[PDB]
């Protein structure tokens, strides 16, 4: 069928699972493990389909995809069959990733490219959104995710710092996260975390906390390195999941649902699971 | 809200002191005896014990003051609505032709409909309590020069 399987991602019920290949098709599959049942086909891109993402109930089951036409072509099954429901384009130059946000982040569609800019947009069926975007990285953004939980503002007015955090990884060795200013123009950027000397690949937030925010960030140097953030609002301090080199060429690293399970996908086709020792760092369950 | 013992003895004199006036007026050879009077001075009362409130120094009767506030500023509203209602039914009349402005048309309809003017003079009210914004709370970081 297909030889080469680049990455695949699943819907909210576990019913249905959308396969980026590489052949330009977008194949809808429905999750019975290793078996599928291959209902959809959809061509329509140029080049590597790099990223899709399945949209979280209350603003649809919409199919964001990227290709290296630098661009998002949403698709929608609008009538129990796909079709296009719309188009975006405000920055081409390959869009790397393409994610939609948590549900109280709303329905926040994360667009990261590799011209060193990043859109956040909304999904409208009224059309109309205002075009935001604030800069992240300048070599290029090879992923970009969606920040942890939405934070509460107390007082008389909620949401007002931090909320929506945007995550990044440009191919300069920089991974850091924001906090959504309203008082001083573009994002207030947080603070630099060097500790790459080779291209930042996948990052991922860890939906299970405890007293510190695990931030996995992968690069392309054989190490990833695991981003504690002390007290969760502290500084982000140096763990390591590996202090030396691995012999595999990572590419994700991807948290499970509960726990603080993480799988690495080693260039070797292994991929390694990870929980965290004795002390601070970080031995193989696999 | 808060009572306080010293306070109920001014609340029930400057209040019984404005029916002292009225009856004063009825005997009064020199005075109007107009019911009108005797909610205007209800107005003024109302708003003198607030102060008196927030004088005391007391946190619990600086909350009262606000409640009493509120009560001199909805004798004010009374007073228009109920001198409006006894005495102005009709405005001072404009023009009918069609190619006059949009004003003498918004006047002609006033005229007609005095519920919507009772409807102006609370909106007014609401108005003036509302203070009109201060200066800026994000200003360009030198934008467009770039």
């Amino acid at each position: 069928h297909n030889e080469l399987i680049h990455d695949a991602v699943l819907d909210y019920y576990g019913k249905r699972l959308a396969t980026c290949s590489s052949d330009k098709t977008i194949k809808i599959f429905e999750v019975e493990g290793e078996t599928h049942k291959l209902i959809d086909t959809l061509t329509g891109h140029e080049g590597p389909v790099w990223r899709v993402d399945w949209a979280h109930p209350k603003f649809g089951t919409i199919l964001a995809s990227c290709s290296y036409d630098g661009k998002v072509l949403i698709w929608k099954e609008e009538n129990g069959r796909w079709s296009q429901i719309a188009v975006h384009a405000v920055h081409s130059a390959s869009v790397n990733s393409v994610q939609w946000a948590p549900h109280e982040y709303g329905p926040l569609l994360l667009v990261a490219s590799s011209d060193g800019k990043v859109s956040v947009v909304e999904f409208k069926e009224n059309g109309t959104t205002s075009p935001i975007i604030i800069d992240a990285h300048a070599i290029g953004v090879n992923s970009a995710s969606w920040a942890p939980a939405t934070i509460e503002e107390d007082g008389e007015h909620n949401g007002t710092k931090e909320s929506r955090k945007f995550v990044t990884g440009g191919a300069d060795n920089l991974v850091k996260i924001w906090k959504y200013n309203s008082d001083a123009q573009t994002y207030v950027l947080e603070s630099t975390l060097e500790g790459h000397s080779d291209w930042v690949r996948d990052v991922a937030w860890s939906p299970t906390v405890l007293l510190r925010s695990y931030l996995a960030s992968v690069s392309q140097d054989r190490t990833c390195i695991i981003w504690t953030q002390d007290n969760e609002q502290g500084p982000w301090k140096k763990t390591l999941l590996k202090e030396e080199k691995f012999p595999d060429v990572l590419w994700r690293a991807s948290w499970s649902l509960s726990g603080n399970v993480l799988a690495l996908s080693g260039g070797d086709n292994k991929v390694t699971l990870w929980k965290e020792n004795l002390e601070g760092k970080w031995e193989p369950a696999g | 809200m808060e009572l306080s013992p010293t306070y109920q003895t001014e609340r029930f004199t400057k209040f019984s002191d404005t029916l002292k006036e009225f009856k004063i007026e009825q005997n009064n050879e020199q005075n109007p005896i107009d019911p009108f009077n005797i909610i205007r001075e209800f107005r003024s009362a109302a708003g003198q014990l607030a102060l008196d409130l927030a004088n005391s120094g007391d946190e619990s009767n600086v909350i009262s003051s606000k409640d009493w506030e509120l009560e001199a500023r909805f004798w004010h509203l009374v007073e228009l609505l109920l001198v409006f209602r006894n005495a102005d039914l009709d405005l001072d009349e404009m023009e009918l032709h069609p190619y006059n402005s949009r004003g003498l048309f918004e006047k002609k309809l006033m005229q007609d409909n005095k519920q919507l003017y009772q409807i102006w003079i609370v909106m007014v009210w609401l108005k003036e309590n509302t203070y009109v914004m201060e200066r800026p709370k994000n200003v360009p970081t030198s934008k467009w020069l770039n």
